[PDB]
RNA sequence: ACGACCGUAUAGUACGAGAGGAACUACGGUUGGUGGCCACUGGUGUACCGGUUGUUCGAGAGAGCACGUGCCGGGUAGCCA
RNA sequence: CGAGUGGCUUGCUACCUCGAUGUCGGUUCCCUCCAUCCUGCCCGUGCAGAAGCGGGCAAGGGUGAGGUUGUUCGCCUAUUA
RNA sequence: GUCGGGUGAGAACCCCGACGGCCUAAUGGAUAAGGGUUCCUCAGCACUGCUGAUCAGCUGAGGGUUAGCCGGUCCUAAGUCUCACCGCAACUCGACUGAGACGAAAUGGGAAACAGGUUAAUAUUCCUGUGCCAUCAUGCAGUGAAAGUUGACGCCCUGGGGUCGAUCACGCCGGGCAUCGCCCGGUCGAACCGUCCAACUCCGUGGAAGCCGUAAUGGCAGGAAGCGGACGAACGGCGGCAUAGGGAAACGUGAUUCAACCUGGGGCCCAUGAAAAGACGAGCAUGAUGUCCGUACCGAGAACCGACACAGGUGUCCAUGGCGGCGAAAGCCAAGGCCUGUCGGGAGCAACCAACGUUAGGGAAUUCGGCAAGUUAGUCCCGUACCUUCGGAAGAAGGGAUGCCUGCUCCGGAACGGAGCAGGUCGCAGUGACUCGGAAGCUCGGACUGUCUAGUAACAACAUAGGUGACCGCAAAUCCGCAAGGACUCGUACGGUCACUGAAUCCUGCCCAGUGCAGGUAUCUGAACACCUCGUACAAGAGGACGAAGGACCUGUCAACGGCGGGGGUCUUAAGGUAGCGUAGUACCUUGCCGCAUCAGUAGCGGCUUGCAUGAAUGGAUUAACCAGAGCUUCACUGUCCCAACGUUGGGCCCGGUGAACUGUACAUUCCAGUGCGGAGUCUGGAGACACCCAGGGGGAAGCGAAGACCCUAUGGAGCUUUACUGCAGGCUGUCGCUGAGGACUCUCACUCCGGGAGGAGGACACCGAUAGCCGGGCA
RNA sequence: CGUGGAAGUCUGUUAGAGUUGGUGUCCUACAAUACCCUCUCGUGAUCUAUGUGUAGGGGUGAAAGGCCCAUCGAGUCCGGCA
């Protein structure tokens, strides 16, 4: 048959790429030698086209002007600090070790100095639970307990723009506009609505998958479709 | 819209042009590659054994 | 306010759009001063027409339940 | 190139207990078909005459255009049913 | 039970055409057959009359309009000689 | 088009005049692409031109395109290339990372030009006049000089400033008309230099506790109004330019509405609406320099693409010419263009055909079906049902009004804006043409806008929001690449990938036996290396021990594939169809039965319903709104019909000119029968038959057109499928190499990842190379 | 009551896009997909010019096996090939 849509994706053609040239900033934590003597002032609050969430323009002491992944409650004029000795207030960034347990955090680093990887989407947050000289246990937004190096930096507070998901798109056009700002092909044609040549579920006199939807982890691309290595399906039991 | 005559009307785009290297009207001005001599793609001249019968 | 939708989309969709946009359009007390003068400038962006204070908040409310928790601990 | 039917007189008669109820013949009409014709009725009638909207020729008068008459009203001959 | 006629149905056969003989139903227009539905002329009757039933000769003319259905067919309605 | 006339050997179509018409977002004006000399002149008619030609986009020969300030050039956009690096057997191949370059002529950004005149043909290019920009040189000034501003920005609504145009008033100049006194045109004048400034912002004053303000929102003791001031706009006003230019002349003045242009206020985003060069910041005189490329013409019913002078296709600007009216609508008419959507002449011009008008009485009887046509119509007033998601349904339905003329009232600053009143008055008809809905009900489907089979399918199909399940913590899940590498990703679970269902409302039962996926697993099974035994002076080979993933086995899971019966008052094989719906777009029997409706209803709707073979996200039921979706009923309407007629325009017919194609074994005036491979103009027997020609509608030549797309056959083909055969990628897993120190463990030194670095995490694992077992229509 | 002016909102041959019926005209065409009337959309998942990217078992596909230059259940050209 023909390559399935999921296979066309990987080639990285225009249709599947994110409108990168239209994006504003790669939101990473600043690098500080040590000491913490790095503070800046929020100069503006802007919309981030890559995340449908606000972002903050900060002007640092040493003349550096950069956009920052903004937590809720950050405003123009506010002074933010980054470093070991940073104050424990919303919007500041310091290593997990300097953060008091039980405090909501966002933009958590996976490896110390990577600029942040976890809890960055609208209104989310990680929960710093356990401290130690060896490991800082953080609960990610998915509910998972993550063991991290206490040296991994993070920002105090929950990510801004919380509740974005609360409102329905209502119409195709609204989804369309959002989709145009992402690396995604939309709308979505169901496999079962296609011809056999185009998809493992295509074909038939009526619409139905011709086999069980639960596919093995070992299935090759072009065949891995439907419910991937599902431990279970449905709602009952 | 018919794919024949009615679709022939929008054809006012210049692509293949007189090539600087071979003189043939094959230099694709959009690609900057001559489809006849290979100019723009290779220093060596474009040529293939299939351009003639196998035993010739 | 979902009246702009006419007879389209169904109950749930427009009931929720009305409720959400209603709370979004309510007078909001500025964190800087204290005046009920905060309006939405865009997605998650809030600003006081009085003192000009521009800040981050929820997508449709200036304060979310998660954000109100931060202050505590 | 004529086919067929209905009606009247025959007759409330013949027949028949009664109920009911014919025919020959002579008449009138209808229907279908056929051929022809236009005095009559009807249609058409961008011949013609009138009314009137918009616009243009300054107004008036008198006209052009509005699809092969702008629209509306009347309609001769002829052709027709 | 026995003997037949027709070639409208159906089945059988595989002769004809696969370098193609355009489908069903309908329509329109022409000719024909008779195993006659009406009409003409007759015979019988369980033929009083009236109305019928059955049969003979006979193909001149007629055999129409509608409701459902693509329907052919058929069902149904009101007319009809 | 017509009548005259011009030229010519020759004139319906070449030119002049008159008369008559056509085009109004185009048939006019300016252009992009594309064409490429098609432009202009002269001379021609063998070619081309749907006829002719003295004409020409044709033939021949000459000529024609002039720039500091219009484009290019310069900048950077999506993105492209080059070199380096790396990969690859290799390259003209290949992803990343560096560096460099390229990438916008209408239509991105951008130093600077206007007016007049001139040619057969150019023109912000030439000429005249005036203006302007950049660079450099000289002189004066200046030490400032880089912070900042600009370039530079989305969608919706709206105020103010304001020019052209248009219109109104009045004056002047010229023209037209001639029963009045009206009607038309003109009344000019740039770039540039100078000056003015509304809005926004800010400062001082002031001191509002209720005031200020808007079309609207709004503003204020954190200091409102008022007053004063700073900064500050037009392609605008004003003055110069200008005893420049232009006009035969006059060579105006005010006004309204105001495109351009300028400047503000508001609203929206699960959408956030380029960049760089450059400019400003940062004065003035004088002088010098300003090269290179483009420039003709068409820009289309004859200059482009479509084989053609093709009824097709093809971007931008002129969107403000008059009447009209809501209008960039119709209709009519200017300016401007044209009579080249290029063959004519004749016949009351027949039949027949294409478009079309009108048809008495009846009124869907026509037909699969109202197909086609018709009806209605603009605006104002009254009035408006079921149902409903409260939005809608709705312009429901239905009823009334509508012109002109005279004099007026009201809103507004006013309009050549709008709303009304009284009286008079004409027609069959006052939205008088034009423009301009027919309406109502029942049922089915899909919720809606949207998408689609370029070229027979627009639908109920696809999409959609919404619902749901699955995978993944990012050194991820998913996917591309042979590799080097890469998309997702300037992203991080409120994410994004992979699927199913398909708005809302009420709901979504039972089944894990089979199949799939996933977890677990004492025991069983389970490859290769290494190891043990036998064999071989070695080796082949045989066997053993250990045993990974996988399988057996156990468990979970159906909004996973799917299933929900026969029998009796259990059996197959797990369950044995719950809410609902039901003769269904699913019901064979079938036109089921009853009812509605009709004269009559295989239709339609309602009820019943034992459902040949309904049923819950293979979603069930139901549903307001929506629909060029399927079926049915009613009012209205009508040439669809009864049943056809007459008329209009273009053909048809005759004449001049131009001038193909299809098709053709031969013969051929046939007809009725017969015969024949059973479907004969040609054989046989008869019948009929003087030849040629015109028009017609198509009975026959099993008419012409296409080596049947149905069917079968061929040890034909291809696309597709799968628990067909055989293999190949890919995933998982053991083992060997990289690989190191001290059946569970520690370490650091390779190697990997994070970090700018110091250093941190991980670590002999992983990655990679080799091999072995399992899965493996993803692919051959 | 007014103000305000929302909408994949309505009417609309504004421009522009689309293509339902006529199974009309044409069917050796004006045209290898045309003409006319009728009809749908027309502030948005809108339409459009130019530039630009994706390439053949590969693209692209709101999915019709649609489209990739009159060529598509695997483009076109030449070769294998007599
Ligand atoms: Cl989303
Ligand atoms: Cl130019
Ligand atoms: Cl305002
Ligand atoms: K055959
Ligand atoms: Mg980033
Ligand atoms: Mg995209
Ligand atoms: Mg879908
Ligand atoms: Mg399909
Ligand atoms: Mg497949
Ligand atoms: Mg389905
Ligand atoms: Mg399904
Ligand atoms: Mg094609
Ligand atoms: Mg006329
Ligand atoms: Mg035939
Ligand atoms: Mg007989
Ligand atoms: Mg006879
Ligand atoms: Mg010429
Ligand atoms: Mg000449
Ligand atoms: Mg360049
Ligand atoms: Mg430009
Ligand atoms: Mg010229
Ligand atoms: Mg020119
Ligand atoms: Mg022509
Ligand atoms: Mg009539
Ligand atoms: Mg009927
Ligand atoms: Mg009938
Ligand atoms: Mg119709
Ligand atoms: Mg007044
Ligand atoms: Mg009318
Ligand atoms: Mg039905
Ligand atoms: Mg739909
Ligand atoms: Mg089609
Ligand atoms: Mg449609
Ligand atoms: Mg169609
Ligand atoms: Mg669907
Ligand atoms: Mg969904
Ligand atoms: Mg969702
Ligand atoms: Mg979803
Ligand atoms: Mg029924
Ligand atoms: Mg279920
Ligand atoms: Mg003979
Ligand atoms: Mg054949
Ligand atoms: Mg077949
Ligand atoms: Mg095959
Ligand atoms: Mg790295
Ligand atoms: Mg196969
Ligand atoms: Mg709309
Ligand atoms: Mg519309
Ligand atoms: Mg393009
Ligand atoms: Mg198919
Ligand atoms: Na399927
Ligand atoms: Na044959
Ligand atoms: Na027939
Ligand atoms: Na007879
Ligand atoms: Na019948
Ligand atoms: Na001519
Ligand atoms: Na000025
Ligand atoms: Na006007
Ligand atoms: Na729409
Ligand atoms: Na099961
Ligand atoms: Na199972
Ligand atoms: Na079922
Ligand atoms: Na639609
Ligand atoms: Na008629
Ligand atoms: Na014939
Ligand atoms: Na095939
Ligand atoms: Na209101
Ligand atoms: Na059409
Ligand atoms: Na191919
Ligand atoms: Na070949």
């Amino acid at each position: 048959g023909r390559r399935i849509q999921g296979q066309r994706r990987g080639r990285g053609t225009s249709t599947f790429r994110a409108p990168s040239h239209r994006y504003k900033a790669d939101l990473e934590h600043r690098k500080v030698e040590d000491g913490d003597v790095i503070a800046g002032t929020v100069v503006d609050i802007e919309h981030d086209p890559a995340r449908s969430a606000p972002v903050a323009a900060v002007e640092f002491e040493d003349g550096d002007r950069r956009l920052i992944l903004a937590p809720e409650g950050v405003g123009v004029g506010d002074e933010l600090q980054v470093g070991v000795s940073a104050e424990i207030a919303p919007g500041n960034t310091l290593p997990l070790a300097e953060i008091p347990e039980g405090v909501p955090v966002c933009n958590v680093e996976s490896s110390p100095g990577d600029g942040g990887k976890f809890a960055r989407a609208s209104g989310v947050n990680a929960q710093l639970l356990t401290h130690d000289r060896n490991v800082a246990v953080v609960k990610l937004p998915s509910g998972e307990m993550k063991r991290l190096d206490p040296q991994c930096r993070a920002t105090i507070g929950v990510v801004a723009g919380g509740g974005r998901t609360d409102k329905p798109f209502v119409k195709a056009g609204n989804k369309h506009h959002k989709m145009k700002a992402r690396g995604t092909k939309w709308p979505n044609v169901r496999g079962v609505a296609m011809n056999a040549v185009d998809h493992p579920f295509g074909g038939g006199g009526r619409q139905h998958p011709g086999k069980p939807k639960s596919i093995s982890r070992n299935a090759p691309p072009g065949r891995k479709v439907g419910d991937i290595a599902s431990k279970r399906t449905g709602r009952g039991g | 819209t018919g794919a024949g005559t009615p679709s022939q009307g929008k054809k006012n785009t210049t692509t293949h042009t007189k090539c600087r290297r071979c003189g043939e009207k094959s230099y694709h001005t959009k690609k900057k590659v001559c489809s006849s001599c290979g100019f723009g793609k290779s220093a060596k001249r474009r040529d293939y054994e299939w351009q003639s019968k196998a035993g010739e | 306010s979902s009246g702009r939708f006419g007879a389209r989309y169904g109950r749930v969709s427009r009931r929720r759009v009305a409720e959400i946009e209603s709370e979004m359009n309510e007078d909001h007390a500025c964190p800087n001063c204290g005046e009920d003068r905060v309006d939405r400038q865009g997605t998650g962006i809030w600003q006081c027409s009085y003192c000009d204070y521009k800040f981050t908040g929820g997508s449709y409310k200036p304060e979310t339940p998660g954000g109100k928790t931060v202050r505590r601990s």
